């Protein structure tokens, strides 16, 4: 079950700081990130200083999606720590992204259908020819 | 038609100034030909191809550049 | 002794010792045969 | 604090040496790729690249320092011993007033000798403008006898200095508790190397103060002139020459120190005959610093409940808006070379900068005011020496942030709040480089449009519409009203450069004062420009390293990277390296324009010979009406004074042209770098690789082009090389002609 | 008399400028007195260069309306007169020294290429080797035409290409 | 967007998921010899066009390619 967010959910201990939260993140799109973080501990911000963590879920937010993308990773890297993702457009509707399987991008889950593929060598493409309708970039296969 | 007579006495003149930014030395720096105010000189070399096809006049100047005019349009 | 003979085989060694040997014969040729600029015929 | 070494902590054997790279186990594998030797150069000195063993890097860095003393003490020896076997020393020191100073001479082979310029003392060779017979001079030099013995301790104690390093590496590795005494390696700095060191050269300059302000300035042969070592023994020497001594040093001891004042003398200025300034100057100076330097070497507490700490120090300095600050500074110097190293690069450059300042218009020797081409030398030298200083600890404060640094136990409220608002201090200075560049730069170009308008009247000058700087001229008359106002002990001013009095050896003036105009207003606000643009550079390089508001996993990526991808629109140069790229180049334009400024105003309004009426200058006065435009630096300064560089081919000084035309040269190889790309050079090899498998000739080394990051050093490298050495060829052939 | 240039001894900007180059040394000459080393170095120069201007003027090298020599490089004009040293001889001593160089190179890389880790060879070179090989090439162009009509230097087009 | 495509020419090594910075290609099933997974691209709506994908793919030739297109809030990275 993959778990939509939850907002009035508290935040780490931090003064401040001068990335991110502008306009576009009023009336364009803001991104939610929210993981386990036991053993209440110290890390770093992709978009300032370092902060203290309490136990137990915690839930944070910034402006572009790399920036929480980079602290899925890092909890990878020290401790298993398993965060979440969230999109939100202007009418207030919310989407969740990572992970969408559960299992984490990088692992097959049980089983799906992926799209924009072809089984064919690499190279071997079409010449010029017969691709003057280009289609923006073509997908070869449609 | 100052060209034409004499060619060697004189130099080509391409086009005249209305800039206020000038200051008095500045006219009388760019006053080369005398018969107007400030100028430029012309390296186009205009001057020497349109009078060896044979031309001794600004009227006949005149008209070539409507006739251009015209067949732009 | 080995080991050093083994190193001398990079650029400090020709690269070092040839250019040297070629500077300084261009140099003495140019010393003992004073100013040449066409051959002798 | 104690002392802790291991005994044969690394084999002496030349083992590692066949395998290049070993330091680095991607490279020890072996060399597949003409890459790997380029990066076994860059990475031979990354010691913190080799293992993380900061032990072993402590070891390494106190090592290559012994291996750079080793260099430099043979260069100094390899000085004096030029000046010993084959130089006009004694003829330069029996006439040092028209001989000029040489102490290099070719070879006879294809015509090179024409070099050996005549510069007189019945010997001939090639002038240098480094400064050693005037530094030699002041130390009582007779005879050539003594600078071969002078060399030859030099190169026993570099000797000694590279026995020293291979002991401390490979017999006597100390660990990281000694190497961390901060308490001991400033107290003993501070103290000893620096107090001890002044101490003893105050004294040296105390009992050699008798041949040059008496003997050498009294038309006494050096021939003539006692040996040093008949001045220091013999009483009744030192009793004729200075009344103060033989008193019996009685004043020294119970410190009624009034009758010395024969040898530490406070006079300042110089006579307009003697040349050059007196020892005895320099020695009190000495003495004060020793007194200073060592006295400063005594506040820490070390061993015996005595002082106080550094840690307790940087604890006990907290405020209100920052809170809790200071936390762990001691542990980022202690921890990493890189935080030190960079610190120190920080102001070292920037001391280095105000030495030139201080030597060019304050110059510490005999016998070289009239000589206008070594200060431009030295002043410049010093001066792009601090610039690459400045850039430097620019760089390394980034290398600090990338490698070692972690914000949990060398973190600090100062730091983090710093970071916080990183961004704020960009913008604003974007901002004021704006303001700066309109307000100084654009001022030429009215300058220029008005003067071409015809309308000299409208132009900014000194005589149009002035717009002269006060607050220099008022910090100059704080410094004119000094003596006997508030200097009552002080005898002249700080300097003659803003207190008339004209002084003229033999003709040409060796110091005339300096004025401030609307020109000097213009080029310092041009200075500040320059300077302001390179350090927003460094420090918009230095700040977003760990973390930027595009790429947030910016860390992970080191610090020598040129991009990340062609992603969101195009990503190029956003490493702190290539910021440190971009700032070798605006240093450069910084100092360049500096040093023009400095030749110039020196050749028009200070420089000349002195006639029955007035002093005739080198240049017409062509200072004031000239340097308010960017036209006035090509029409009387760069036009006029290149004759000689593109003129000398007749005589010694052709190799001054020489390396004029190869540095142009040079510059625009550099270019061919910096515009250009990998794709169509990497290209380009597969085409010549094809030719070369048809002969079966190619290597077994896979060719490759140059790595994007060595593509950038490479150009910066070759365009910073063409760029001074231009500019030094130009300077060193135009100053001898007017001297 | 080719290309309206005259033999570069009568030329008399020729020895127009023999001339003055010897007076602007002697005007330096005469600061020093004959005894010291200057003054020696001085003789030496004037010596070598007067020898500059005697041998020159040997078998023939044209000097224009400048003076100065002029170097023909046409196969034919350096014939039918006395130039084939001014570039022809050089031409071929220049072919027969960079035949020998790459000549002793590639045999040298080839040799290379049978052992084990062969990237070694051109980092920490085979000494001895090279020293052979060195004093082995000054026949090349025997081995080299005839090492042609052998086949041992075409690749049999088995190499990479992209097309 | 960026049209990115995967070919036949893959061995499943999953590096190229581990190392692209906006989490944009899945892997889901491949009939391979001892990891059997093939790489897919699902969405493409934040897809920068970093080219970090196609530095970690050891296929030769490369797997993926990314064609660049046309740039937008996410393909520009503006946090404005
Ligand atoms: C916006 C200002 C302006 C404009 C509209 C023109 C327009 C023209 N110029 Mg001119 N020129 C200008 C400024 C200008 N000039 C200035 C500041 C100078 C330096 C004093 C010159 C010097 C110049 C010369 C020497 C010549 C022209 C000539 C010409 C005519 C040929 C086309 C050409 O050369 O393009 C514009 C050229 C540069 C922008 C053309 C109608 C040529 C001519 O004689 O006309 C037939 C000619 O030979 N100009
Ligand atoms: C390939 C490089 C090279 C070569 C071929 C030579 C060759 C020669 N050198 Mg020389 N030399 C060189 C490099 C070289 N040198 C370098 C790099 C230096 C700088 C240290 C010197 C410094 C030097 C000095 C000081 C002297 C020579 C001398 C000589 C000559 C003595 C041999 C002789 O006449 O015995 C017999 C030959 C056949 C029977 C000789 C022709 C001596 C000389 O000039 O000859 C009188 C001599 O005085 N050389
Ligand atoms: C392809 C370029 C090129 C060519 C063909 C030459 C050719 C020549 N140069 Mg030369 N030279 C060059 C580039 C070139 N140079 C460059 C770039 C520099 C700058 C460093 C020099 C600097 C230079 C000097 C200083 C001298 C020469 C001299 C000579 C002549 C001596 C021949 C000789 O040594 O006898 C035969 C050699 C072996 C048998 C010769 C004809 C010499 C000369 O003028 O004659 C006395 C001379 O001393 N060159
Ligand atoms: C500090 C660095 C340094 C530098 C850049 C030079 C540079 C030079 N030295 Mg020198 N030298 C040095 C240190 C240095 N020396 C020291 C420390 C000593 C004491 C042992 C000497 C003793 C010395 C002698 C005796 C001679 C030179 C000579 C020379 C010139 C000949 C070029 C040469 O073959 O050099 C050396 C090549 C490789 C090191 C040259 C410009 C020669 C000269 O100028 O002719 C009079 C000469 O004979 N040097
Ligand atoms: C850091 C201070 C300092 C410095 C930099 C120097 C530097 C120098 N001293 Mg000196 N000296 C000093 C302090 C200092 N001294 C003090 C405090 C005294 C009093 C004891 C002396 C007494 C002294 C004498 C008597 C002599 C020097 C000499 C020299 C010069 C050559 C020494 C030599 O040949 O090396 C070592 C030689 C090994 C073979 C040299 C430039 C010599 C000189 O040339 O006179 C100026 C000389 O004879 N010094
Ligand atoms: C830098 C270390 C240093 C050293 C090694 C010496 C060494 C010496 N000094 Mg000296 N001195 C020094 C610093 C030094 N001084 C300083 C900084 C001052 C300024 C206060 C003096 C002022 C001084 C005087 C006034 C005299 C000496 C004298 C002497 C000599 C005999 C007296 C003595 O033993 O003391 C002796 C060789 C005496 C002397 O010249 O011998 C006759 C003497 O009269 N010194
Ligand atoms: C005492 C002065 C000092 C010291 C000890 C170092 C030491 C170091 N520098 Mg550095 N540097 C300095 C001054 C200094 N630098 C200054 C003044 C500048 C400004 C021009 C630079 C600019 C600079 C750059 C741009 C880089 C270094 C780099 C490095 C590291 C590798 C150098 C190497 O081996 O590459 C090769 C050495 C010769 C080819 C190394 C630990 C490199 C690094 O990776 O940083 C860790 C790097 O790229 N330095
Ligand atoms: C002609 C060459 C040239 C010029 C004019 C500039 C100009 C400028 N550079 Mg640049 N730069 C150059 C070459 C040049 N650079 C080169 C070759 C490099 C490679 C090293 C760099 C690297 C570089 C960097 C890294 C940076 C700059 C920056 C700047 C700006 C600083 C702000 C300022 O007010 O300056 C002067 C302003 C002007 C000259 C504007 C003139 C306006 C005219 C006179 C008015 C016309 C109006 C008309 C009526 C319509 C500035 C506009 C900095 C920046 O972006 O701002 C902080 C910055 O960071 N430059
Ligand atoms: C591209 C190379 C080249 C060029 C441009 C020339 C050009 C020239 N050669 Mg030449 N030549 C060459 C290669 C070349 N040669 C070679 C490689 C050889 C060696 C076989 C010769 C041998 C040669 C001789 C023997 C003569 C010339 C002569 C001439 C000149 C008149 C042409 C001629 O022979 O009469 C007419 C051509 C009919 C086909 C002429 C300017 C002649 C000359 O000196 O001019 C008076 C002359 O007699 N050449
Ligand atoms: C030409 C060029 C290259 C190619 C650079 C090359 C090929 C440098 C190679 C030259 C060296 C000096 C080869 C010398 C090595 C010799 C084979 C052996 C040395 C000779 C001995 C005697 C020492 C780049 O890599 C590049 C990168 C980024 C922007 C622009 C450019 C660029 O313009
Ligand atoms: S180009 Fe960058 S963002 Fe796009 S799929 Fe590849 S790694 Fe991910
Ligand atoms: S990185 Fe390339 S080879 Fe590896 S799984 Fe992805 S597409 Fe396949």
């Amino acid at each position: 079950k993959q778990p939509e967010l939850d907002p009035d959910t508290p935040s780490p201990i931090f003064g401040g700081s001068t990335g991110g939260l502008l306009r576009k993140a009023q009336v364009e799109e803001f991104y939610v990130i929210t993981w386990e973080s036991p053993k209440e501990q110290i890390f770093e911000m992709p978009t300032g200083g370092a902060a203290i963590m309490r136990k137990g879920p915690n839930l944070l937010k910034f402006a572009r999606k790399e920036q929480c993308m980079a602290l899925t990773t890092q909890l990878r890297s020290k401790f298993r720590q398993t965060p979440c993702f969230y999109r939100v457009y202007a009418d207030g509707k919310v989407q969740y992204l990572h992970p969408k399987d559960g299992v984490y991008p990088e692992k097959v889950n049980a089983g799906r259908v992926g799209v924009n593929q072809n089984m064919r060598s690499i190279g071997k493409n079409v010449d010029p020819i017969k691709v003057v309708k280009f289609t923006g970039s073509e997908p070869f296969e449609i | 038609e100052q060209w034409v007579t004499d060619p060697i006495h004189v130099r080509p003149i391409a086009h005249a100034i209305w800039d206020p930014h000038f200051g008095q030395p500045a006219v009388e720096a760019f006053t080369r030909g005398g018969a107007s105010g400030p100028v430029n000189i012309a390296t186009s070399g205009v001057y020497q191809w349109w009078y060896t096809i044979g031309l001794r006049s600004n009227q006949e100047l005149y008209v070539s550049s409507v006739f251009l005019a015209l067949v732009s349009a | 002794m080995k080991d050093f003979t083994t190193y001398l085989s990079t650029a400090p060694v020709v690269g070092l010792g040839w250019a040297i040997f070629t500077s300084g014969l261009l140099i003495e040729i140019n010393r003992f045969f004073p100013d040449p600029l066409v051959f002798s015929f | 604090v104690k002392i802790a070494v291991d005994r044969n902590p690394v084999e002496t054997n030349f083992e590692k040496w066949a395998k290049p790279g070993h330091f680095s186990r991607a490279l020890a594998k072996g060399p597949n790729t003409t890459t790997w030797i380029w990066n076994l150069h860059a990475d031979a000195h990354d010691f913190d690249n080799h293992t993380s063993d900061l032990e072993e890097i402590s070891r390494k860095v106190f090592s290559a320092h012994f291996g750079q003393l080793g260099i430099i003490l043979i260069w100094l020896s390899g000085m004096y011993f030029h000046g010993a076997r084959f130089s006009n020393y004694e003829g330069w020191l029996s006439d040092p007033t028209h001989i000029k100073p040489s102490a290099q001479v070719v070879w006879p082979i294809v015509g090179q000798e024409i070099l050996n310029g005549d510069v007189g003392g019945g010997f001939q060779g090639i002038q240098i403008t480094s400064g050693f017979f005037q530094l030699w001079r002041a130390s009582g030099i007779t005879s050539e006898l003594q600078l071969y013995s002078t060399a030859i301790g030099g190169l026993v104690l570099a000797a000694a200095c590279f026995f020293a390093g291979w002991f401390h590496y490979h017999k006597a590795a100390p660990k990281l508790e000694w190497f961390q005494n901060v308490e001991s390696m400033l107290n003993h700095h501070l103290a000893g190397l620096l107090g001890l060191g002044s101490l003893a050269w105050a004294g040296h300059q105390i009992h050699v103060s008798l041949p040059v302000n008496k003997l050498l300035d009294a038309g006494v042969d050096p021939k003539e002139i006692p040996l040093p070592h008949e001045f220091l023994l013999n009483q009744s020497i030192i009793a004729d020459l200075y009344p103060s001594f033989s008193k019996g040093l009685a004043p020294f001891f119970t410190l009624n120190w009034a009758e010395y004042s024969d040898f530490l003398t406070f006079k300042g200025g110089l006579n307009p005959v003697t040349g050059g300034l007196w020892l005895s100057d320099t020695a009190h100076h000495h003495l004060a610093i020793a007194v200073l330097f060592l006295v400063a070497g005594h506040q820490y507490r070390t061993n015996w409940g005595i002082g106080h700490s550094i840690k307790d120090i940087l604890e006990s300095h907290k405020g209100p808006f920052t809170g809790n600050g200071h936390a762990g500074l001691y542990e980022i110097l202690t921890t990493s070379w890189h935080a030190q190293l960079a610190i120190n690069l920080a102001l070292f450059g920037s001391l280095s900068i105000i030495v030139a300042h201080h030597m060019y218009a304050m110059p510490p020797y005999p016998y070289l005011a009239t000589d206008y081409g070594t200060q431009l030398s030295l002043f410049t030298h010093h001066m792009w020496i601090g610039g690459f200083c400045v850039v430097g600890a620019g760089a390394h404060a980034a290398i600090f942030m990338v490698r070692d640094y972690d914000p949990t136990n060398n973190y600090n409220n100062l730091l983090d709040r710093v970071i916080r608002h990183r961004d704020a201090i960009i913008s604003h200075l974007n901002w004021v480089s704006i303001f700066l560049g309109f307000h100084s730069f654009g001022l030429y170009i009215h300058n220029d449009t008005m003067s071409a308008l015809g309308r000299p009247q409208d132009m900014f000058s000194d005589t149009a519409i002035q717009l002269q700087p006060v607050f220099a001229q008022w910090i100059q008359n704080t410094h004119f009203t000094a003596p006997q106002l508030t200097a009552p002990n002080a005898l002249a001013a700080t300097s003659l450069t803003w207190g008339g009095d004209v002084v003229a050896v033999g003709g040409k003036v060796a110091m005339m004062p300096i004025a401030l105009g609307t020109s000097d207003f213009l080029v310092h606000h041009i200075h500040a420009f320059t300077i302001h643009v390179t350090v927003l550079i460094l420090l918009k390089g230095v700040l977003f390293a760990r973390s930027s508001r595009l790429i947030p996993d910016k860390a992970n990526l080191g610090f020598r990277f040129p991009c990340d991808g062609p992603g969101r629109g195009g990503t190029c140069q956003v490493s702190a390296w290539d910021h440190v790229f971009l700032g070798l180049f605006w240093m450069y334009n910084s100092l360049s324009i500096v040093i023009f400024h400095f030749s110039w105003k020196m050749q028009s309004d200070v420089w000349g010979t002195v006639t029955d009426s007035g002093v005739s200058h080198i240049t017409g006065g062509n200072f004031a009406q000239s340097a308010n435009t960017i036209n006035g630096w090509l029409r009387d300064f760069l036009w006029a004074q290149s004759s000689q560089v593109i003129q000398s081919y007749g005589s010694a000084l052709s190799a001054y042209g020489l390396m004029f035309l190869g540095a142009h040269f040079v510059w625009a190889f550099s270019l061919m770098f910096l515009f250009s790309g990998r794709g169509y050079w990497q290209e380009l090899i597969e085409s010549i690789v094809w030719a070369h498998n048809k002969l079966r000739v190619a290597p077994s080394i896979q060719p490759r082009a140059l790595s994007i990051t060595q593509g950038r050093a490479v150009g910066v490298a070759h365009y910073l090389l063409g760029g001074i050495a231009t500019t030094w060829s130009f300077f060193l052939a135009r100053i001898i002609a007017v001297g | 008399d080719i290309a309206g240039l005259t033999p570069c001894s009568e030329s008399k900007a020729y020895n127009k400028l023999e001339r003055k180059e010897l007076k602007v040394l002697d005007k330096r000459l005469k600061q020093y007195e004959p005894g010291s080393a200057p003054y020696l170095a001085l003789q030496a120069t004037k010596e070598r260069t007067e020898n500059r201007f005697k041998t020159y003027a040997k078998q023939g090298l044209l000097c224009g309306n400048d003076g100065l020599p002029h170097l023909i490089s046409d196969p034919g004009l350096a014939l039918r007169f006395n130039h084939a040293g001014e570039v022809f001889i050089p031409t071929f001593g220049f072919l027969y020294v960079a035949g020998y160089i790459g000549h002793v190179g590639r045999q040298y890389i080839i040799l290379s290429k049978e052992d084990a880790k062969p990237t070694d060879k051109e980092i920490i070179l085979d000494v001895p080797l090279a020293l052979k090989l060195a004093f082995q090439g000054w026949a090349w162009p025997l081995a080299s035409i005839q090492e042609l009509r052998n086949g041992s230097l075409l690749e049999k087009d088995e190499n990479i290409t992209v097309s | 967007a960026h049209v990115v495509k995967i070919y036949d020419t893959c061995i499943g090594c999953t590096q190229c998921v581990r190392a692209c910075p906006l989490d944009v290609l899945e892997m889901v099933p491949w009939d391979g010899c001892k990891a059997a997974q093939m790489a897919s691209s699902p969405r493409t709506e934040d897809c920068v066009g970093c080219k970090r994908c196609e530095t970690a793919c050891p296929t030769d030739f490369l797997s993926v390619r990314v064609y660049l297109g046309n740039e937008s809030t996410r393909s520009l990275g503006l946090a404005y």
